[PDB]
């Protein structure tokens, strides 16, 4: 609905695709069909990230939380400096996050139980005050991306 | 900057997605 720009909404599309990336789906009858169709999506573009930055990413050292979240702060305005805003360009964000956690993974000098929650609250952060208001425009997450991303 | 490197990348990537719908 045009609701679901709102922050609880994005927050819970962030969770659920780095609980999925960390393989720990939480229980119940699953995730909305909004992050099913897109978890798909943001894992073949995280893997295709991941592969063309490989050097780049080895070089990079993801210690912390901060470390992360500078990282993707300076990464997402790079991307978005244009002022365009666009469904693969969201998508993106989220396949970022992903290869974030993959690397704090291996690298975290403090792991806490809660870092996957920390670091979808600041990329929510991002997608709701950089793009919430296209998102809004273009259907949301429901009228927007899932027609658009959804099997035919 | 390093960081220009990574944003290139998703920017590439980003308008593959949006042309591979199609």
């Amino acid at each position: 609905g045009m609701t679901d720009c709102e922050f609880g909404y994005i927050y819970r599309l962030a969770q659920d695709y780095l609980q999925c990336v960390l393989q720990i789906p939480q229980p119940g009858s699953g995730p909305s069909k909004t992050s099913r169709v897109l978890q798909n999506v943001a894992f073949s573009v995280q893997k295709e990230v991941e592969k063309n930055l490989k050097s780049c990413l080895d070089n990079v050292n993801v210690v912390s939380v901060d470390t992360a979240r500078t990282l993707f702060n300076q990464v997402m305005e790079k991307e978005f400096e244009d002022g365009i805003i666009n469904w693969g360009r969201i998508v993106t964000i989220f396949a970022f996050e992903g290869i974030l956690i993959k690397k704090l993974l291996r690298q975290q000098i403090a792991p806490d139980v809660d870092t996957y929650k920390e670091i979808s609250y600041f990329v929510a952060e991002f997608i709701m005050n950089n793009t919430g208001e296209w998102i809004r425009q273009n259907g949301g997450w429901e009228n927007g991306f899932v027609k658009k991303f959804e099997p035919k | 900057s390093y960081v220009d490197k990574i944003a290139d990348v998703m920017r590439e990537v980003a308008e593959k997605i949006n042309s591979d719908l199609t």
